[PDB]
């Protein structure tokens, strides 16, 4: 699809 | 005997991967000594990654808006600066693990092991390479950047990559430890899109000379080719061209086996145009791409890593 | 405006060039902390060139053997180890004028300053591109080898080559400065050929892109072509087929430009199709190929030192 | 003609 940063978010 | 794809253990390098959170949004970090490396995008938001200017977010962060967890213990950031694509913050303890290490830049076609982690914590390592179009062929999930590509030569632990984003096709971009992207590629969320994917042909001829070592040999034949003949046929079927250099680095294994490039260029040729045929190659019907000369001879040498 | 080749400042490297003499044989020396690195063939008598023992010529000489020499001050050896094909040896003293330094492995293709040095003492520093065969087509005479190449970025010196030996066609070859050397190559007089010299393509683009930038651009068609196409007609003129990661290289110089690299390509075959037809690019008749992408920024940025 | 290691005498 679309290019995306692979960090997660906080939990 | 045997040649398998194998990556470096990872010991040295799990002992140096903290987390790093900023905000809603968290990701892996290096320590090495006082500092941590982690990518720029740390300090991103969820909408921020469409179009962000990284100097105009990093000023509105300061020391403690990053939260730095060594396993069980929070770090106190000290200091923080930008470099290219990925963030400096320099703690207030050294890391007791840091082994020794340098920043490399590998090149294209040259492989290096992976250790994915989520949350500042290992989840797993692979051995992959540079793909032509500056990308990698890993497995990440999301938190997974951060992570590291690193070699192990001698005593010390070269760190050559760090994850930092996945590309539409699947495939990964990444930086240096100096923050300099692999390729055309910018860590926001923009249209892009990687370029051709092609098979590394120098890897491939020097899996085929590991098989003559190990013992395999059917694929051989009496013939030569030229490098134009042969990069002809290697570009119908989307391998990359051999270069004059390229034959040159399969030099030592071209001495070894007594068979020339060249030689072993027809039989590559072969391969391709009638096929495998129902046949494998050291114990496997796929051309593995992703093996080194410089991976032969590790193998060979049974040296410790 | 204008694009040339263009060496880095001397300065810093002029101030680790020391003298090393082991009997009967001078070479240059780099003096960097402590260790003052040198080609390991210093040991060799005149006679025991065709193929020293190197292991065994190392153990029979100590430390009062080598007497290296930093203009009119002679520092005392406390130590010496082989590095492949580098001689490490420990001084007393570290030199102060050490700046920041790494030690890199460069690729064909790319760009290095060399500082041709005798006895110890610069003589001259010239721009030289790492051709497809491992060498360069320096100027080098007896006793020029030690003599380094070299890149700087920021404030940091990159050290990349260290002089050698001269091959029979009258290109040199040389290491890295971890004693590697570049290409199929030993530091021994025996039978030894280099491969066949063709034109470094990527750089080839990368003029033509200096030339654009420069306001020269009557070489621009409106035709494209794809890469395979390309690759048919280049190495029919003794070009390096362009592989997709040098197609990425040119990345940079493709946005500054707004010219696609396959639409430069397109320029270059029309342009060894047909010739120049009386004309020249950039006040040269031929193309270079000794020009970087990275060249080519660093030219028109004009980034001091 | 054979390589030469470009080392000068004395």
């Amino acid at each position: 699809r679309e290019p995306m940063l692979q960090s997660a978010d906080a939990q | 005997s045997g040649f398998r794809k194998m990556a470096f253990p990872s010991g040295k390098v799990e002992g140096c991967m903290v987390q790093v959170t900023c905000g809603t949004t968290t990701l892996n970090g290096l320590w090495l000594d006082d500092v941590v490396y982690c990518p720029r995008h740390v300090i991103c938001t969820s909408e921020d990654m469409l179009n962000p200017n990284y100097e105009d977010l990093l000023i509105r962060k300061s020391n403690h808006n990053f939260l730095v967890q060594a396993g069980n213990v929070q770090l106190r950031v000290i200091g923080h600066s930008m470099q290219n694509c990925v963030l400096k913050l320099k703690v207030d303890t050294a890391n007791p693990k840091t082994p020794k290490y340098k920043f490399v830049r590998i090149q294209p076609g040259q492989t290096f092991s992976v250790l994915a982690c989520y949350n500042g914590s290992p989840s797993g390592v692979y051995q992959c390479a540079m793909r032509p179009n500056f990308t990698i062929k890993g497995s990440f999930l999301n938190g997974s950047a951060g992570s590291v590509g690193f070699n192990i030569d001698y005593d010390c632990v070269s760190f050559c990559y760090m994850h930092h984003m996945e590309l539409p096709t699947g495939v990964h971009a990444g930086t240096d430890l100096e923050g300099n992207f692999y390729g055309p590629f910018v860590d926001r969320q923009t249209a892009q899109a990687a370029g051709t994917d092609t098979t590394i042909t120098v890897n491939v001829l020097a899996w085929l000379y590991a098989a003559v070592i190990n013992g395999d040999r059917w694929f051989l034949n009496r013939f030569t080719t030229t490098l134009n003949d042969f990069n002809l046929v290697a570009m119908k079927y989307n391998y990359e061209p051999l270069t004059q250099d390229h034959v040159d680095i399969l030099g030592p294994l071209s001495a070894q086996t007594g068979i020339a490039v060249l030689d072993m260029c027809a039989s590559l040729k072969e391969l391709l145009q009638n096929g495998m045929n129902g046949r494998t190659i050291l114990g496997s019907a796929l051309l593995e791409d992703e093996f080194t000369p410089f991976d032969v001879v590790r193998q060979c040498s049974g040296v410790t890593f």
